[PDB]
Order: structure tokens, then C-alpha cells, then sequence
RNA sequence: CUCGAUGUCGGCUCGUCGCAUCCUGGGGCUGAAGAAGGUCCCAAGGGUUGGGCUGUUCGCCCAUUAAAGCGGCACGCGAGCUGGGUUCAGAACGUCGUGAGACAGUUCGGUCUCUAUCCGCCACGGGCGCAGGAGGCUUGAGGGGGGCUCUUCCUAGUACGAGAGGACCGGAAGGGACGCACCUCUGGUUUCCCAGCUGUCCCUCCAGGGGCAUAAGCUGGGUAGCCAUGUGCGGAAGGGAUAACCGCUGAAAGCAUCUAAGCGGGAAGCCCGCCCCAAGAUGAGGCCUCCCACGGCGUCAAGCCGGUAAGGACCCGGGAAGACCACCCGGUGGAUGGGCCGGGGGUGUAAGCGCCGCGAGGCGUUGAGCCGACCGGUCCCAAUCGUCCGAGGUCUUGACC
């Protein structure tokens, strides 16, 4: 239960008797580019690919490695484990059925470099009384002989952006088979119109 | 194609047209009726009367709060397509300038001012 | 305020203006003339790719 | 807050539309000349738009870039002194090219750019 | 839309429309003397007669302007801040009292009376 | 140790461990019917509100709350603030003093500096390596993040019950607090997007504009990005060991006992399951594809040169990625930027001429005009030409050819 997406955009719509908002998933549909037959990778599982930017450009080993059970012209691809292939190539046109739960993650959008203010929680320190750091700024750092320093792991200024994640249990809304699409109501985890996907886990005894 | 497209697309699949009714207009107080209900399915073709105020436009867009005087001021805001929407009827004049957002209404209006536009 | 204690050895200096190092100027030949043309740009003698309109006077 | 970022420039908006213009006259003065990196790329995007309405080529079209870069001199010198030459083109008019070396004392990167062509 | 410390308006047996609420009924957590709540107060503002007084109630939330929006992106906002006082159960304060309509309240629910009280025009 | 120097309060901000645990649960006990209390042992998991007055932490008081703990770290925090404080001179009196002056009586003011070197933390890169030289997909030992809880409603007043009184099993529903993403929607911004305006010197008088009227003069609205007060989601299951505490089978105490023997019950806690790092885990790399076992040199050739574009680097040009850097897609056999164009969404009917008014302006051609980041067309322009480095890919053993 795995599906391979170039992440479109948020956008709102309507269900039964009531608006609310969702999101644009789409994907071609990736296909058997490798396996892990167990025997091969005894952590058994399928790794695909899901569209192809341009051929003139791609390195022999790509065209090759392809050659192997031989499929397409692409670079989109990934790994994801204990997920049969009964198939040898997959879609979604019904692959992901709507009025289910599903599971999903993406890239996330690259923030900045801010400190207290950013990163954490809790914006800054305060303003007025005290101006000579005006509004906010760090906060404190460990002490004499407690620990005899400063200490290693509390939140920190920076580059927090430039990286990945996911979001838990979200809804599978909608099922456009055509144009490889489908309406999810998301976290728009990561961009949008660029990649994502998505996976479902929930033995989940409400 | 991305965006602009595929989506441009979904959205025409469900909203298609918020059901023709394209009579915007700036001014205009006017008035309509939104299934609004509860209660035993009592969605009632409920119509308030109200001075045009603004909208958001693309897909979802939203024919914003008319402001009514009921006995205090009381704003109405409204989604477009949002199939909530039934009658939508205009009865006042699509006028005056600075486009909206023109509270001027709601603010220090004063039914005289009002009608001074 | 904060001076230091006292300087890790010319070593540490080292350490730094090391890892520092001054690395060297990017070059082929004129698409033109000769002599060294970094990527896009032209020059004091050939000075083009589709009209020199510069050098000599 | 900031990275997606559009329209990237320096100084400060009133310095720069200051220069943008000036220099675009300058140009249009001589053809092709010699300024820094983005003095160019950006400036092409400018005198660009320009050159633009030079084209347009019309009693209002004149009126707006003059607007812009006032003086008749130019403005009518532009408007059909090249305007014509190019009226036939799909913009781009701008040739924004790297010089052989960099100012003194710093190392500015230097280039042309002028009409193209 | 909320706030703790309240300068609000009433309009039932009210000793003035006008009453400064301490904070929010709810999840131990306040911060959000919130559209349809329901929360506690007293007196700010004078009142002839009436057995009011200057004491302090708790009650139900009406008004707000700050985006009332619905489940059925129902959407509104009055240039108004008001509630309607209560008596210990709920059960409202005053015989009538000067508003109207609208789901979120009714939605509440809990206070039908109020529900068909306020109706016409103001 | 300290007087060649160790900043004392109160508070702030970021807190970190602790249990004699407050709320949480697990419990045997009751003078335990129910419910509810109260009585100890187990267990820190998360959690462990606002104001008032007081420079006071303590405290007393308002309102809730599941609850609104004690305390370790120079009563954590000045190289991170604050500085009411008590504690340099003033002056104040109240009080001693023959008075000079004084009172841990008091009250009004009362010049807190900081360009980081080290180890330490937060990030990001340059090495050189995990004995072919390579492009890309993985699996995790091991480490990190979050594990709360209301009130209502579900079975609720049949448990208890003379009666007054109250359910374990268990099952819902939403909410608060809070963590993670994210803009559609909601609202916030938008130094140039558009629109209105006074004053002013300039263009050429008239309009039509132009710089200055603070880094946009004023004002009213305003994408896109970023962003709450807006939106999705989460804190689970469920699996295995157990704390107190409950039992089975059974002696040594030829009746008995949970008890060494052997077996089971059992906690929101411990390992897992949940996401996020991760072989620089020198103890991996596992798998895929691919250039050749690359070419010359004194045998030990683990050195040189081409070798391969096998591949990649360089420069260019682009990026919600971004201090540099590395990451990422592209370089014209392209759409990559800017340009242009169609379009969205913005402003609110232009500029001119035309129509009614001495005029002010009003109406028409006008919902025109002008536009920045948003969907996407099209080589209009600029991604030319080039260069360099990069196998013949650890030791070892066994096996086949």
C-alpha cells in the first residue's frame, strides 16, 4: 500500500453537504525499475520510478541498470520495503481507491537561519524594560559546576529547512483514474509541484 | 500543464460553473438564499440582504460580507461556488469608486453618509 | 574582553590559514585568437563569438 | 519568511528605478555600454521593457516610457529612431554580455550590454 | 475575536450591555473567550434598577467579529462583541434581550430559549 | 581553596536531573455498599493555568482546574538580558549623639563593558579514508523526536441500596494545552502593484507626468512568497519481559504455604511497533547497472602518463535549497533564466476626443487603463567555444575456470 508522486498543489473543494480543502497528488506511475527478491535483499521490496526527464541526458550505468528488466526513460525514483508487486508496473487509476486513509510524506520546504525566534518555539524574550537586545533573543545555556559548562542538545539557531518528513493518517478523498491525479486533503507536507509520497499504516484501534 | 492545468481541471469537475450567477458588481446590497440549515434538515433558503462588500477569486472565491444593519452591524461573508448557495438576486447598484474592502459601509457609515456614497 | 590564552603553536595558526588555501583561475583558449578566456567573455585581441566589436585603436 | 524571491535588486527601490532609468537612456544614447554583473541582467530587463514601448509605438505608449525617462530628445530619438529597427522581434532586444575583466581596487566583474543586433 | 480580560456586551437583564470577563469555561487553558463559549465575568459597566447588580456570572458567547466560520463554510463576522449572561444552569438571564439569528449559536445549542428569543432584525 | 579578585537579591529567557508523586495509574485496606473519600507499597510518563498586591521567591485573595508538587545545579543562569533591590557621596524626617556623625528605621533619585582563543553546543562545508574505477537504490545495530487530559455523552442511576445514595467491564463524542507540516479557505503582510491627495521646484503655460516632502511624503485596497488568529494531522494500536499487588502445582515445616523447584495474572513504566538521523557503526557497506581489468615505466610496476565523458569536476545559467559552501535541474540536438505572449489576480474605468454646466466637474468611448514573484506557450536575448581530473578498484583465505 505505497504510492510513488510528483506532489501538485493545495486547493478546496466540497464533499457531502460541506466544503473543506484538499490536495493534488499525481503520478504517471512507477514501475518495477528494481527489486529486493529477498533472497536478494532479505529486506524484500520494490524501488520505482514514476515519469522521465529528457534521454539525451543519462549516464550508460542509468540506461543499464534500466536494461535489467528493462522498463522506461526516467530519473524519477526510490525504495520502499514489505510491498509486493503484483504487477510489473503500477498506476494508481484505481491503485488508490478513495474513501480510505492513508498515510503520507514528502520533501520539506527549505526555511532559513533563525534563532530562538525561528527554529524553536516560544518567540524571542521581551521588549521595553530592556531594549538593549530589543523584543527577542537566545535564551540561556547550561551553568558554573552543574554540569561544569555548556550543555549539548537544546534547540539552535540555524538552517532548519532544508530537509524532510512526513504527516500521519490523512484522507484518501478522491480518485482521478485519467490524469493520474487524486484529492487528499493534506498537510501539503514539503512544496508542492515537486515530490512526494505516500504509504499506509494504521492497525489503529481508533 | 502542471498546476494551472490538471488543478485548473478537478476544480472544474466539482464547482463547474458556482452555477452561472456572475453578477458581481461593487456596490449593490442585495440578497439571496443559502441552504444554511441544521435542525432536522431544515436547510433553509435563507436570504439576507446586504451591502456588497468583497470576493476571493479562483475556484474557490467568496462574495463577501455585505454589511446589514439588523439593529447592530452585522457582516456577511459567503464562499462563491460553495454549493451552499440557491437564490442570489441583486437588487441594489453596482457603483461607487476605491473598489472594495470599503468598510467606509460598516465603519462610520451613518444611513445618510450610507446613502452619500 | 575575550583574549584568547595564548596561541595552540604557529601550529594551530597553520591548522587555520591552511584548511584556508588559495586556489587558482579558471581557462581555455579564445574561442578566437589564443591565450586564456575564462567561459563567457572576450578580450583585448579577439574579443567575440559573433562581431569582436572590441580591441584596437 | 524569505528565499522564493522575485525580481532580485540592490540599493534601494527609489536608488535603483533612479538608475535602471538613467542608465537605460545612456544606452539607448550609445547602443551598447559598459557597467557591472547584474548592473546588466538587470538593466536588460528594464531598458528592455523600454524598448518595449518604443515598439508599442503609439501617441499614449510614447506618453507612458517618457513618463519614465523624460526628455524628447531621447523619447521621440528611441520611438523611431530603432523602435522601428526592431518592431518585429519577440523582445529579448537586450545583449547583456561579460567583459574581460574587473574594476579596480575590488575586482567588479564587468561587462557590455546595448541593444542586440 | 477572543480575549481573556474582557470589556464585552451583553444585552439580557444586563446591569449594563457590558461586562470584563476574567477568562474561558473550557479546557482548563483558557486564552479564548471564543465564538458559541461559554465563560466568566462581572459587571464593568452601571445599571438603573434592575437585580442585576455588580456582581459576576458566567455564560454564552455571541459575536465576536474575526471570522465566525462554519461547518458548512457558512461565513460571517458582526461589527459586535457580545454574550448573553447566565444564570448558574445556563439558563439564561433576562425575559428578551436586543440580537439575532445564526448557526453557531443555536449549533451550541444549549440554550434554545436564547435561540428563539433574539430573532428579528437586531 | 578565594581578598593580583568568586557579581549576593527579585525576575526574566532556555532549563536539566530528582522522588519522600500533586494529576496521573497499579494497587492490597477501610470503620470499604454505591458514589465519594480517606490508609500505605509500586511506578516519573506527560502533564504540573490567568490575574491581584506586594522589588519580596513565601505569602494572603479573585477565577477556574484533572491537577494547579517539594527540590537538587554558588538558593542554574552578566561573558544571556533585567537591575525595584539591600549596599559609595546627596537630601528627607522619624532616632542616638554634647556634635562631628550615626540607625539591618525609613523614604526620593543612584554612570552593569563585553570585537570568542581553547574544550562545549548549533549548523554547514573542505579531507581522507571503510585496497578495481564507477552512477544510483537500500538495511539498519545505534542514536533523536512525541508519549497528557478534561467534561459531556454512550451501558447510568439494574452494582449498594429499607430508604437518603452511587457502577466496575466497558463504550462513546467534542474540547483545552501541546508537537509536526501547510495555504486552498480565513485574516496579516506586499518600499513600487494599482488607485486617490496637499505643498513644491522641474519638464515645455494647459492638462500629462517628474524627483522632495524619513531608508515608499499621505491615504485605501492589494496577490505571489513568507505567515497566525486560518487548515490537515499527531499523542494508537497492538506485541513481549515486569513494579506493588493476585494466583497454580509443591515439598523442607508425614495438616498448612505463591514458593528455592517449575507455571500463570498484572501496571499510562522498560525493548519493540510510531516517525527523524545514521558505517567516519575503518565491523557491512547489501543490491543494481557499467568502463575496462586502462596505458607506460627496474619484479615487487600499492609510482608515471593517456587511458573511459565509465563518470564527473570545472565555467555558465537557473533554483521555495541557499551567509560562503555543499544540495538541486539545466547549457542551446535546449525552455534555463530574462523577454515576449496567452492567461489567472490584482487595481478601479486611464491617455484623448467626444457629449451637459458660467464653473466646480459630470457623462461617453471604459468595469478601461497598468500591472512583481502565480499556469503555462514560443530559441526574441543570453546558457558558444573549451578544460581537467578521474580503473587497471585493501589484506587474507578458500572455491571454481
Amino acid at each position: 500500500m505505497k504510492g510513488i508522486l510528483g506532489v501538485k498543489v493545495g486547493m478546496t473543494r466540497i464533499f457531502r453537504d460541506d466544503r473543506a480543502v484538499p490536495v493534488t497528488v499525481i503520478l504517471a506511475g512507477p514501475c518495477p525499475v528494481v527489486q529486493r527478491r529477498t533472497p536478494e535483499k532479505d529486506g524484500y521490496t520494490a524501488v520505482q520510478l514514476g515519469f522521465l526527464p529528457q534521454n539525451p541526458k543519462r549516464v550508460n550505468r542509468p540506461l543499464k541498470g534500466h536494461f535489467a528488466k528493462a522498463g522506461v526513460e526516467p530519473v524519477r525514483i526510490l525504495r520502499e520495503i514489505r510491498d509486493f508487486n503484483p504487477e510489473g508496473d503500477t498506476v494508481t487509476v484505481e491503485i488508490f481507491k478513495p474513501g480510505e486513509r492513508v498515510d503520507v510524506t514528502g520533501t520539506s520546504k527549505g526555511r532559513g537561519f533563525a534563532g530562538v525566534m525561528k527554529r524553536w518555539n516560544f518567540a524571542g524574550g521581551p521588549d521595553s524594560h530592556g531594549a538593549h537586545k530589543i523584543h527577542r533573543h537566545p535564551g540561556s545555556i547550561g551553568n558554573r559546576k552543574t554540569p561544569g559548562r555548556v550543555y549539548k542538545g537544546k534547540k539552535m539557531a540555524g538552517h532548519y529547512g532544508a530537509e524532510r518528513v512526513t504527516v500521519m493518517n490523512l484522507e484518501v478523498v478522491d480518485v482521478i483514474p485519467e490524469e493520474n491525479l487524486l484529492l487528499v486533503k493534506g498537510a501539503v507536507p514539503g512544496p508542492n509541484g515537486g515530490l512526494v509520497i505516500v504509504r499506509e499504516t494504521k492497525k489503529a484501534a481508533k | 500543464m502542471n498546476r494551472g492545468a490538471l488543478i485548473k481541471l478537478v476544480e472544474s469537475r466539482y464547482v463547474r460553473t458556482d452555477l452561472p450567477e456572475f453578477r458581481p458588481g461593487d456596490t449593490v446590497r442585495v440578497s439571496y438564499k443559502v441552504k444554511e440549515g441544521n435542525r432536522t434538515r431544515i436547510q433553509d433558503f435563507e436570504g439576507i440582504v446586504i451591502r456588497i462588500r468583497r470576493n476571493g477569486f479562483n475556484t474557490t472565491f467568496t462574495v463577501r460580507k455585505v454589511s446589514y444593519g439588523v439593529g447592530v452591524e452585522r457582516i456577511f461573508p459567503l464562499h462563491s461556488p460553495l454549493i451552499q448557495k440557491i437564490d442570489i438576486v441583486q437588487r441594489g447598484r453596482a457603483r461607487r469608486a476605491k473598489l472594495y474592502f470599503i468598510r467606509n459601509l460598516s465603519d462610520r457609515e451613518i444611513r445618510r453618509k450610507l446613502r452619500a456614497d | 574582553h575575550p583574549v584568547p590564552k595564548k596561541k595552540t603553536s604557529k601550529a594551530r595558526r597553520d591548522a587555520r590559514r591552511s584548511h584556508h588555501a588559495l586556489t587558482p583561475p579558471t581557462l581555455v583558449p579564445c574561442p578566437e585568437c589564443k591565450a586564456m578566456k575564462p567561459p563567457h567573455t572576450v578580450c583585448p585581441e579577439c574579443g567575440y563569438y559573433a562581431g569582436r566589436k572590441v580591441l584596437e585603436v | 519568511r524569505h528565499l522564493k524571491s522575485g525580481r532580485k535588486l540592490n540599493r534601494h527601490s527609489s536608488h535603483r528605478l533612479a538608475l535602471y532609468r538613467n542608465q537605460a537612456k545612456s544606452l539607448l544614447t550609445h547602443g551598447r555600454i559598459t557597467t557591472t554583473v547584474p548592473k546588466a541582467k538587470e538593466l536588460r530587463g528594464f531598458v528592455d521593457h523600454l524598448i518595449h514601448l518604443a515598439k508599442r509605438g503609439d501617441l499614449h505608449a510614447r506618453r507612458l516610457v517618457l513618463r519614465d525617462l523624460q526628455d524628447v530628445k531621447l523619447v521621440r530619438k528611441l520611438f523611431d529612431e530603432i523602435a522601428p529597427r526592431y518592431r518585429d522581434r519577440q523582445g529579448g532586444y537586450t545583449r547583456v554580455l561579460k567583459l574581460a575583466e574587473r574594476r579596480r581596487g575590488d575586482g567588479a566583474p564587468l561587462a557590455l550590454v546595448e541593444l542586440v543586433e | 475575536m477572543i480575549q481573556p480580560q474582557t470589556y464585552l456586551e451583553v444585552a439580557d437583564n444586563t446591569g449594563a450591555r457590558k461586562i470584563m470577563c476574567i477568562r474561558v469555561l473550557k479546557g482548563s487553558n483558557a486564552k479564548y473567550a471564543t465564538v458559541g463559549d461559554v465563560i466568566v465575568a462581572s459587571v464593568k459597566e452601571a445599571i438603573p434598577r434592575g437585580a442585576v447588580k455588580e456582581g459576576d456570572v458566567v455564560k454564552a458567547v455571541v459575536v465576536r467579529t474575526k471570522k465566525e466560520v462554519k461547518r458548512p463554510d457558512g461565513s460571517a463576522i458582526r461589527f459586535d462583541d457580545n454574550a448573553a449572561v447566565i444564570i448558574n444552569n445556563q439558563l439564561e438571564p433576562r425575559g428578551t434581550r436586543v440580537f439575532g439569528p445564526v448557526a453557531r449559536e443555536l449549533r451550541e445549542k444549549g440554550f434554545m430559549k436564547i435561540v428563539s428569543l433574539a430573532p428579528e432584525v437586531l
